[PDB]
RNA sequence: CCGGCGCGCG
DNA sequence: TCGCGTCTCTCTAAAATTGCAGTCCCGCGCGCCGTAGGAC
DNA sequence: GTCCTAGGACTGCAATTTTAGAGAGACGCGA
């Protein structure tokens, strides 16, 4: 019962968009999610197709479906159902912030002293980053945001000739660049190469992640770290 | 409660009757025949003899000039001098009992009150596991007295049995049941596992067993851990009794059913203390279970709580009036024999007493609140509330997670939807519609009986407690359906042990079939609630209770007829006493006459409430008109023809204009400004109070130096505003000196407005002097404006932003502009369909001169159920009216409007109707607020906290991260020395701004820090800070 | 933990235990050189950012 | 560079006996606070004016004033009465007391650095236990070792007979000894460096030989590290007990007063005495006093309600660290609710008149000076509170150029705060940007927001140069933008972008438009209602290729037999010829995508023309 | 993943640059 | 101008 | 004439529970109630 | 009337509470 009710509820769910996008482009709700304004599949289909599968409080799910969507009209037993997930949301959000809020408070406390005080420490060790690995075939989008705005440990070669700079920040074309050839080897400066856990210097931190350029001397990058993790909790 | 929903008062009511009956009796009694300690003075009371007399002062002069709305107690005491051997009988008084209104609440110093119903773990015995570090299972029963003493029994590693009490006070079970003289033989006997109990008994143990006083002593000893060898006494046994025996051992007798079913025992019902016997059958059970022999007791059944009225309240508080009397008396007696005298039996008792711990309940006790009088919702939801919390209950923090959610036994009982927003959510609840409080303390719903041909079942209406509830199969469908085979074979949902099935109808045994059953007051208020996702529903309960009421109600097109029992059961309409005729009508009364008995009703006409919303009352009937008792009068606030009228009906539009509805604003015309749609009377009081200083008491004078005529234009001669004047603000009220500074009362900040009425009243009193109280109400007509609050029935609540004339609002094909414009956005991600559903019928109505009260859930008919109701609706109301664009058949409900700006239709075609709207208490007038300086904290010297104080806004921990992260070190030092608590720096920023010539650095401590520097001071702590200078490395001592 | 091994006092005691990290500091004179941001806010200074 | 070095300090340090009365001196000798009738604080007690200071700043205890040194009456000092702020007093404690965090908090100090169990301490503080042998600088006779917990028979009878009673307490206090006292007598004679070096070859002992074999190693390597730091620091480890006890200032304690009198009252007591009760009742007041809660039980007032002790009140989430120190309420702040204003700059918001005549009043009491239109300060409040028309020009005037600082309440990024351009606007609520709404998370629904005004010119500067929306475009996290349109703006841009019905949805039949010179032509016959938003045309294009479209070969070439062919794409029509070198380009469009195109380009070539 | 064999370690450390000789 | 308790809003 | 397992403790090394210490989003609004006790 | 007036959930961790481990001075039995 349960498995043949959450099937039937998943297959309305994946024919929903086809359905609007083939007999009815235009349709408001269509418009209203598949632009990406207000709503997401999800919330159509509690809407128009069916609510599914609830679970009581302590794990289990119950053995009875909600066949019915919010504008055919729940039944009375499926409106008792369906209380048992608004109780979930309502509770888990006193609990989500009490958390997040401490664990924003502990992450801006740990890293509050660090600042970009200097514009080179000297280090000459660089983290080294590999394209090729002989257990997974990489995902070439994860190669690159992480290297954007990073800058180079050692020197780059392409043959006889150098195609990047020692101390020369990665834009996306050299990424591209070592992608296209064979470059196994890329040693970069992140801030586990600085010497120093007090601050950090302007090229083992990189560029701005707002200003487009290298980050500016003075700039609390500890804090900013802080609150961009905290902040999604 | 049996055939028609019940009074929502009705719980109130009839616990309070049931402690005028038992409890005042079951509580007199248990007063000890007070006797001296040379017993020649012998005080006692005669219980038989008490009574109750009527309240002197009526209820409206309780209210009125701030007493407390009780009856005198005047039972009979006699007084033994065995001296003379003569007795002395007299009618003493012992104190004042607060007595319920109708209504339900209380009225103590002029303060409406109610007392909320508490949910507490019921007595009895329960059985849990929990794993220990490896995984290893214990299991432990636990004992719950009638006072929440718990005697927890567990099994450690090494299956030994100790009777925990505390965290750390660890007792055998051996060394507890000999302590009461369990023989060391007998105990083996009537327990399955002799051996269990005899591997564990150590040669020391033996010998205090053997003995019942060693077994005693020994078990003093454990419990309290106190180092050495206690002497057996009887102040011992008493000492421990009451702590032990007294808090551990009394079951009561709700504990006492319960221990005979979970244990299976044949104990009469009488015996209300722990049997000895109880102990031992539990371990039977608590080793016997640890085999797969039972199941677990569950802790958030409901059939494991009781509920706790104004009746259980209430008597205890008489528990704790009259052993205080005691305590008093004892002081008495005592007195009056050191002076040999005869003191009369009413001089022994005060009334204090009584009088004093019910007027420090109300005022205390959280489970004791004022009555929320906001609207005549409010007024009867507040008393149906269920609490976790209070005094014997789990605290937010306390509060297992566990706890919090659904469970299958509270259907019919605890509305699932209805709960308290923030920390306490899943902690307060709130009492189902047709729910009742039962004989022992348990919630009981009523569900129809199917039964077979040969039984009579003279009523099929039962209510069905918690405990019983899971063993009967309870469906909710119809027997609407039917095949080749025969009806009973039909399958319909159904509950059964705590879940869901699919199972026949001849297998079914009760049937819910009211339709408000499941839900409280609130959540039954919303129309066509079953398309509308439930967590809007929490949400739409809470925005009804904010609505305010307006100079002028009307009745809702769409209802769900649950209207007309909140007019009856809130007593704001006038419900008459006496059947008759009704003979004469104004504003002030209504005269009725019947049966040789003529009466006079007042009105209210223009009161205030505890949330400063206006109280008014109109007449419903003419000259001539026959009354039977019990039906209306006249109607009040928020009530048109006997329903409940919170909001009004607008036209309504749904579509996005020009980003003035972005996110949740809302887009109003000027018709509901000039035509006072939502024009609300807020009435606000203002006191003052007159007191005795060193210097002398406080003047009150027309004559205030260094104050202008102006200000005190609308004083009389005595110094009090004139009735009927308009102030302003910082205009003069009462004019009071004190010796002379003036320290007379002014109207605050945004409070202009008519004073409406003055009270100069005088509290007598036993001293020279009598504190003189003034109160001045002050009347404001608030229309609608931008940042007021609205809100729909279905959870949809918006600002309003912006106000059009109505040339430029969207109008429709008959020409009429709208009168609000929603987004429609707001629809898919909030799930609330029933909003779409109630405008089109609104509409329907309007031009059908129609109004619907249509039960929720009405797809148990048929499939769309509300789409044929409103989609025919809809047709029948074009084409009566001949307006072809009410019903169009492309697209129902939604129609071509105009742009009121060019007159070209808008491409789309837009819902548009005609719902209901509310006025929320939540607006601007309320919440603006503005500071330059001003009045700064004693200690910290920082700025004020809140809008009445004129304070400041607060810059905490995660703004100053903020202002890190953008580096601005020079904003974030401002916030933090000179506009805070730099006292030094304050004083030049006022000087400098004003003469426009540059801020310079603090370069000093605030006065925070000093502060905190002090503090460390006081723990023999030195915290110096020092300047070493880079030019000579000199080291300069900073002065803090 | 991270955050109670630090080089200043007053950025330990104005997080946690308070009187833990007072009554060890100042058992041994402990100098704090508010090197860091937090420890400036206290005093109502400019951060050193 | 050479940066620009500053060095500063704070450091914490136990404290002396002599600098504690440098601090008083001015002992507070009675528990009196006020007096019951007058109200005056009384001589010698809590709040007494010669201890702390003068209230009613240039008054004495008698009533005499001076311009703004002692009194000879009262001898009350001629300052103002910020002194009652800052002035510490001393109790002269009769017998010494400990540090209850040295000595009852977990590990130890006290107990680590005299090397004895914290239980064998404890009973020697609280009860009734005498230590032998306390000191060792000076001789002694008698083999008395350890802490004994019976008194000695001789040592209570025939000692004190056979040494009478002069000399005997003259040297009782070198072989037994108990309370506090003992304790501080043991840390005074401390020998630091002899117990690192013991320590040292205690450790050295047990390594060369699992729990408490490592355990005790702890302790050594905790005891020589404890040692060390007594000798190059300048506290004693007697100062771990207290003998004397500093006084708060009465103007920070306007419940503490209610500890203050207890110490008094158990000292004052013992005092006239000069048994073993008192001197530990004396003890316990300052423990309550300084820290209550360690104790397991925590002495309870008559209401049984715990006391709060200093470090409670230093301690916790609402404790002087994170309460009054990292956070602060400031004046120039205001707050209302918000709606959202769609005709706003980006760099704009609305102010209520309210709130903005309260932000900038003394600035609209200097543009009022200013002109001659206030004689005073006070004339120019007192026009301010009358709402005069005059007042507003100014303020609208002084508000030009002076940004605000909003900020909603759960500040989570740095974007929840944001610098604005006020202006004003009518009504009583904020008028917010829509597309800022994303980085301060609001919706109007009933949020509010606070409102802050720079007043020095540098934090003026710094709200304006980077804390306005127009730099703030991109999110620290991940630099992705944060001024995105959103909801109806997505919805507007969508229906304007969606092109025309294709195929089956545009044509009930199988198959077997308008052309434009250029967009504006296009544009105005949709404004004539000649053509729908969606309906499809062609427009003449004369700049070079750039319309994103599959990258696919023609449909059609129709190739006449002069030369010329057209080339017929999806969503375009290409003209070439052989003979000569001309190419047309004709788009196949809607009037939306032209809209939608013109706005971007009109919008950069408008702000290239204003600069 | 560094190979937990201590020599497989050293030999990935000196590839991956985190030690050399 | 101080703290607890209760009720709410975002 | 001692010698021998060993009766009865004997003192400490090594885990094994066990009782504290500490912590648990932010920012607003409103109301009520304190401040107690005893021989006059 | 009163005017002075004296009870969660989890983690971390050192503190009791054993459990054991050997081990020895005087010894009743015994060779
Ligand atoms: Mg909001
Ligand atoms: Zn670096």
């Amino acid at each position: 019962s349960i498995e043949i009710w959450y099937a039937t509820s998943e297959y309305l769910r994946q024919e929903m968009n086809p359905n609007f996008r083939m007999t009815d482009p235009f349709n408001p709700v269509h418009m209203m999610s598949f632009s990406g304004a207000r709503g997401n599949a999800s919330q159509v289909h509690q809407l128009v197709g069916m609510r599914g599968l609830m679970s009581d409080p302590q794990g289990q799910m119950i053995d009875l479906p909600i066949q019915s969507n919010l504008r055919e009209g729940l039944s009375l037993t499926e409106y008792i159902i369906s209380c048992y997930g608004a109780r979930k949301g309502v509770v888990d959000t006193a609990v989500r912030t009490s958390d997040a809020g401490y664990l924003t408070r502990r992450l801006v406390e740990v890293v509050q002293h660090i600042v970009v005080r200097r514009t080179d420490c000297g280090t000459i060790r660089g983290i080294s980053v590999s394209p090729r690995n002989k257990s997974r075939m990489m995902s070439e989008r994860i190669f690159i945001q992480t290297l954007i705005g990073r800058v180079l440990a050692d020197d780059i070669y392409i043959g006889s000739r150098c195609v990047a700079f020692r101390n020369q920040d990665l834009g996306i074309g050299l990424v591209n660049r070592f992608i296209t050839f064979g470059t196994q080897s890329i040693s970069i400066r992140t801030p586990f190469t600085c010497r120093s856990t007090s601050w950090i210097c302007r090229l083992c931190y990189g560029r701005s992640p707002t200003h487009g350029d290298l980050v500016e001397l003075g700039e609390a990058v500890g804090i900013i770290a802080g609150q961009s993790i905290g902040e999604p909790g | 409660g049996t055939s028609t929903i019940p009074g929502f008062n009705q719980i109130q009511f009839e616990g309070f009757y049931r402690f005028i009956d038992q409890g005042l009796i079951e509580e007199l009694s248990k007063f000890p025949k007070i006797e001296d300690i040379d017993h020649e003075i012998e005080f006692q009371l005669f219980v038989e003899t008490y009574q109750l007399v009527e309240p002197l002062i009526k209820e409206r002069d309780a209210v009125y000039e701030s007493l407390t709305y009780s009856s005198e107690l005047y039972v009979s005491a006699g007084l033994i001098w065995k001296t003379n051997r003569n007795m002395q009988e007299q009618r003493i008084f012992i104190g004042n009992i607060p007595l319920m209104n109708s209504l339900g609440t209380f009225i103590v110093n002029g303060i409406y009150r109610v007392v909320i119903n508490q949910i507490l773990q019921s007595p009895g015995i329960y059985y849990q596991s929990e794993l220990d570090h490896n995984g290893i299972s214990v299991y432990t029963g636990t004992i719950i007295s009638d006072w929440g003493g718990r005697l927890e029994l567990e099994i450690d590693k090494k299956a030994r049995i100790w009777a925990r009490v505390s965290r750390k006070q660890k007792i055998s079970i051996l060394v507890l049941s000999s302590a009461m003289g369990s023989n060391l033989r007998e105990i083996l006997e009537n327990v399955c596992y002799p051996e269990i109990f005899l591997s564990f008994l150590t040669d020391k143990e033996k010998k205090k067993i053997g003995s019942k006083e060693n077994a005693i002593l020994e078990f003093y000893q454990q419990f309290s851990c106190v180092g050495g060898d206690p002497i057996f006494s009887e102040s011992l046994c008493k000492e421990l009794q009451k702590k032990f025996f007294h808090q551990r051992c009394e079951l009561g007798r709700i504990g006492r059913r319960n221990i005979n079913w979970r244990l299976n025992l044949n104990i009469p019902q009488n015996n209300i203390f722990l049997l000895p016997r109880d102990i031992l059958a539990a371990a039977d059970h608590l080793i016997g279970m640890k085999f797969g022999m039972g199941t677990l007791d569950d802790m958030n059944h409901l059939k494991n709580k009781r509920i706790r009225s104004v009746a259980d309240l209430l008597q205890d508080q008489l528990g704790l009036a009259l052993a205080r009397l005691e305590n008093v008396v004892k002081g008495t007696i005592g007195g009056a024999i050191r002076h040999k005298l005869i003191p009369t039996p009413q001089n022994l008792v005060t009334s204090t007493p009584l009088t004093t711990t019910y007027e420090s309940f109300f005022g205390l006790h959280p489970l004791s609140q004022v009555l929320d009088r906001t609207n005549p919702l409010t007024q009867i939801v507040h008393g149906r509330k269920l609490s976790y919390l209070g005094p014997g209950g789990l605290t937010g923090r306390t509060a297992n997670f566990r706890i919090r959610d659904i469970h299958p036994s509270h259907y019919g009982r605890i509305c699932p939807i209805d709960t308290s927003e923030g920390i306490n959510v899943g902690l307060i609840g709130s009492l189902s519609i047709h729910a009742r409080i039962g004989d022992w303390g348990s919630l009981e719903s009523p569900f129809y009986e199917l039964v077979e041909k040969s039984k009579k079942a003279q009523i099929r209406m039962l209510f069905l407690s918690p405990s019983q509830d899971e063993y009967y199969m309870i469906a909710a469908g119809n027997s609407l359906a039917l095949n080749r085979g025969i009806q009973e074979e039909q399958v319909v949902p159904a509950r059964y042990r705590q879940e869901f099935l699919t199972i026949a109808w001849e297998e079914v045994h009760l049937r819910s079939i009211f339709p408000f059953q499941y839900f409280s007051i609130g959540a039954s208020l919303i129309p066509f609630i079953e398309h509308n996702d439930a967590n809007r529903a929490l949400m739409s309960s809470n925005m009804q209770r904010q609505a305010v009421p307006l100079s002028r109600s009307e009745k809702c097109i769409v209802g769900t007829g649950l209207e007309r029992q909140v007019a009856l059961d809130s007593g704001v309409p006038a419900i008459a006493e006496h059947e008759g005729k009704i003979l004469y009508t104004d504003t002030e009364k209504i005269i009725l006459s019947g049966n040789e008995n003529t009466l006079s009703i007042p009105l209210i006409m223009y009161q205030r409430s505890n949330k400063n919303t206006c109280m008014h009352q109109k007449p419903q009937v003419r000259r001539g008109k026959c009354i039977k008792k019990g039906q209306i009068l006249a109607d009040g606030a928020a009530t048109v023809g006997g329903e409940l009228a919170l909001g009004k009906n607008v036209l309504v539009a749904y579509m996005p204009w020009e980003g003035y509805n972005f996110e949740d604003a809302v887009l109003i015309s000027e018709c509901l400004v000039y035509g006072d749609i939502y024009t609300s009377f807020h009435i606000r009081k203002y006191e003052i109070q007159t007191h005795v200083t060193t210097q002398g008491p406080e003047r009150i004078t027309k004559e205030i130096p260094h104050l202008e005529g102006r200000l005190l234009r609308n004083l009389d001669k005595n110094g009090i505003v004139m009735l009927g004047s308009w102030v302003e603000t910082g205009d003069i009220l009462v004019g009071k000196l004190t010796p002379s500074k003036e320290t007379c009362l002014k109207l605050p900040i945004g409070g202009r407005g008519r004073v409406i009425d003055v009270r100069w009243v005088q509290k007598k009193g036993g001293s020279s002097y009598n504190p003189e109280i003034i109160r001045v109400y002050i009347s404001q007509k608030r229309e609608i404006k931008v940042g007021d609050k609205v809100a729909g029935r279905h959870g949809n609540k918006g600002i309003i932003s912006k106000i059009l004339p109505r040339q430029d609002m969207p109008y429709l094909q008959d020409g009429r502009p709208v009168d609000m414009v929603f987004n429609p956005l707001g629809v898919p991600s909030r799930m609330n369909v029933g909003q779409i559903f109630e405008c089109s019928l609104g509409l329907a109505g309007s031009l059908l001169d129609r109004h619907y009260r249509i039960a929720p859930f009405d797809e148990r008919y048929e499939q769309e159920a509300s789409r044929k109701l409103v989609f025919s609706e809809l047709y029948e109301a074009s084409k009566q009216t001949a307006n072809p664009w009410v019903f169009e058949p492309e697209y129902p409900g939604k129609s071509r409007i105009f742009d009121g700006r060019t007159g070209d239709p808008f491409e789309q075609p837009v819902i548009i109707g005609k719902p209901y709207i509310l006025k929320l208490i939540h607006q601007v007038d309320d919440k603006i607020h503005g500071r330059s300086s001003g009045h700064y904290a004693l200690v910290t010297q920082q700025p004020l906290r809140g809008r009445s104080k004129q304070g400041g806004q607060r810059v905490g921990e995660m703004e100053v991260w903020a202002l890190e992260g953008f580096g601005v070190a020079h904003i974030l030092q401002e916030m933090l020395t000179y506009k805070s608590d730099h006292i030094r720096a304050r004083q030049e920023v006022l000087g400098t701004t004003i003469i426009g010539g540059t801020i310079p650095k603090p370069e000093d401590a605030p006065e925070s820090f000093r502060l905190l520097v002090r503090e460390l001071r006081s723990l023999a702590l030195e915290l110096n800070h020092f300047l070493v200078s880079e030019k000579n490395f000199q080291i300069n001592r900073k002065e803090v | 933990r991270a955050s109670l091994n630090t080089q200043s006092f007053i950025s330990e005691a104005s997080f946690q235990e308070t009187a833990r990290v007072l009554a060890k500091a100042a058992l041994r004179g402990r100098i704090d050189w508010l090197k860091g941001l937090k420890e400036n806010v206290v005093l109502g200074g400019v951060i050193p950012a | 560079m050479i940066d620009r070095y500053k060095h500063q300090q704070l450091r914490i340090g136990l404290v002396s006996p002599q600098q504690i009365s440098a601090w008083a001196t001015g002992e507070v000798t009675k528990p009196y606070t006020f007096h019951y009738k007058t109200n005056k604080p009384e001589k010698d007690g809590l709040f007494c004016e010669r201890i702390f200071g003068p209230i009613k700043s240039g008054i004495c205890a008698c009533g005499n004033y001076r311009v703004i040194k002692f009194c000879e009456q009262c001898g009350v000092e001629f300052v103002d009465s910020r002194i009652r702020r800052y002035q510490m007093g001393y109790i002269k404690l009769t017998c010494p007391v400990t540090h209850v965090w040295y000595l009852k908090r977990l590990p130890s100090y006290i107990a680590n650095l005299l090397d004895k169990p914290l239980k064998e301490l404890e009973g020697l503080v609280y009860c009734d236990f005498s230590f032998a042998r306390p000191i060792t600088k000076k001789p002694t006779f008698l083999r008395l070792r350890g802490s004994f917990e019976y008194e000695i028979q001789s040592w209570k009878y025939s000692i004190p007979l056979f040494f009478t009673t002069q000399g005997f307490e003259i040297f009782r206090n070198r072989e037994i000894s108990t309370g506090a006292g003992a304790i501080r007598e043991q840390l005074a004679d401390l020998d630091l460096r002899i117990i690192i070096e013991n320590s040292l070859v205690e450790w050295k002992q047990l390594g060369e030989e699992d729990r408490k074999i490592v355990r005790r190693k702890d302790f050594l390597v905790r005891r020589m590290e404890l040692a060390k730091h007594f000798i190059r620091t300048n506290i004693e480890p007697e100062w771990m007990v207290l003998c004397l006890l500093p006084v708060l200032p009465p103007e920070l304690r306007p419940d503490i007063n209610e500890l203050y009198r207890r110490v008094i009252y158990r000292n004052n007591t013992l005092t006239d005495l000069l048994v073993m009760c008192q001197e530990k009742l004396v003890q316990e007041a300052v423990d309550t006093l300084l820290d209550n809660g360690i104790r397991g039980q925590p002495m309870r007032d008559g209401h049984n309600k715990v006391y709060k002790s200093f470090s409670d009140v230093i301690e916790g989430k609402e404790g002087r660290f994170r309460e009054t120190l990292l956070g602060k309420r400031v004046d120039y702040s205001g707050r209302s609710v918000i709606v959202v204003g769609p005709s706003l700059s980006l760099h704009r918001c609305g102010l209520p008149r309210e709130i903005a005549i309260e932000l900038f009043q003394t600035f609209v009491i200097r543009g009022l000076i200013r002109q001659h239109l206030a004689s005073n300060i006070g004339v120019a409040k007192s026009q301010i509170r009358e709402k005069k028309p005059i007042v507003w020009e100014i303020l609208q005037e002084v508000m030009q150029g002076h940004p605000v600082l909003l900020n909603r309440a759960p500040t989570l990024h740095r974007l929840g705060i944001q610098s604005f351009q006020p202006i004003l606007v009518e009504g009583r609520t904020i008028c917010l940007h829509p597309l800022v709404c994303k980085g301060f998370n609001a919706d109007f629904d009933g949020d509010q927001m606070a409102v802050h005004v720079p007043l020095s010119l540098e934090a003026q500067a710094e709200a304006r140069l980077l804390m306005f929306s127009h730099m703030n475009l991109l999110s620290p996290a991940i630099g992705d933008p944060i001024s995105v349109p959103t909801q109806d703006m997505l919805i507007g841009l969508y229906v304007l972008t969606s092109g025309t019905r294709r195929g089956i949805c545009a044509n009930r039949y199988n198959p077997c438009e308008p052309f434009f010179c250029n967009s504006y032509d296009a544009i105005g016959a949709y404004r004539q209602k000649r053509i729908n938003l969606d309906s499809p045309l062609w427009l003449r294009w004369q700049l070079d290729q750039r319309v994103i479209a599959s990258k696919e070969v023609p449909i059609e070439v129709h190739y006449e037999s002069f030369g010329n062919y057209h080339e017929i794409y999806a969503h375009y029509l290409i003209v070439r010829s052989v003979k000569k070198e001309t190419l047309y380009i004709y788009i196949r469009t809607t009037v939306g995508h032209i809209s939608f195109y013109r706005e971007i380009e009109e919008a950069i070539q408008g702000f290239s023309q204003a600069c | 993943w560094f190979p937990e064999e201590p020599f497989e370690a050293f030999k990935e450390m000196r590839e991956r640059k985190v030690f050399d000789v």
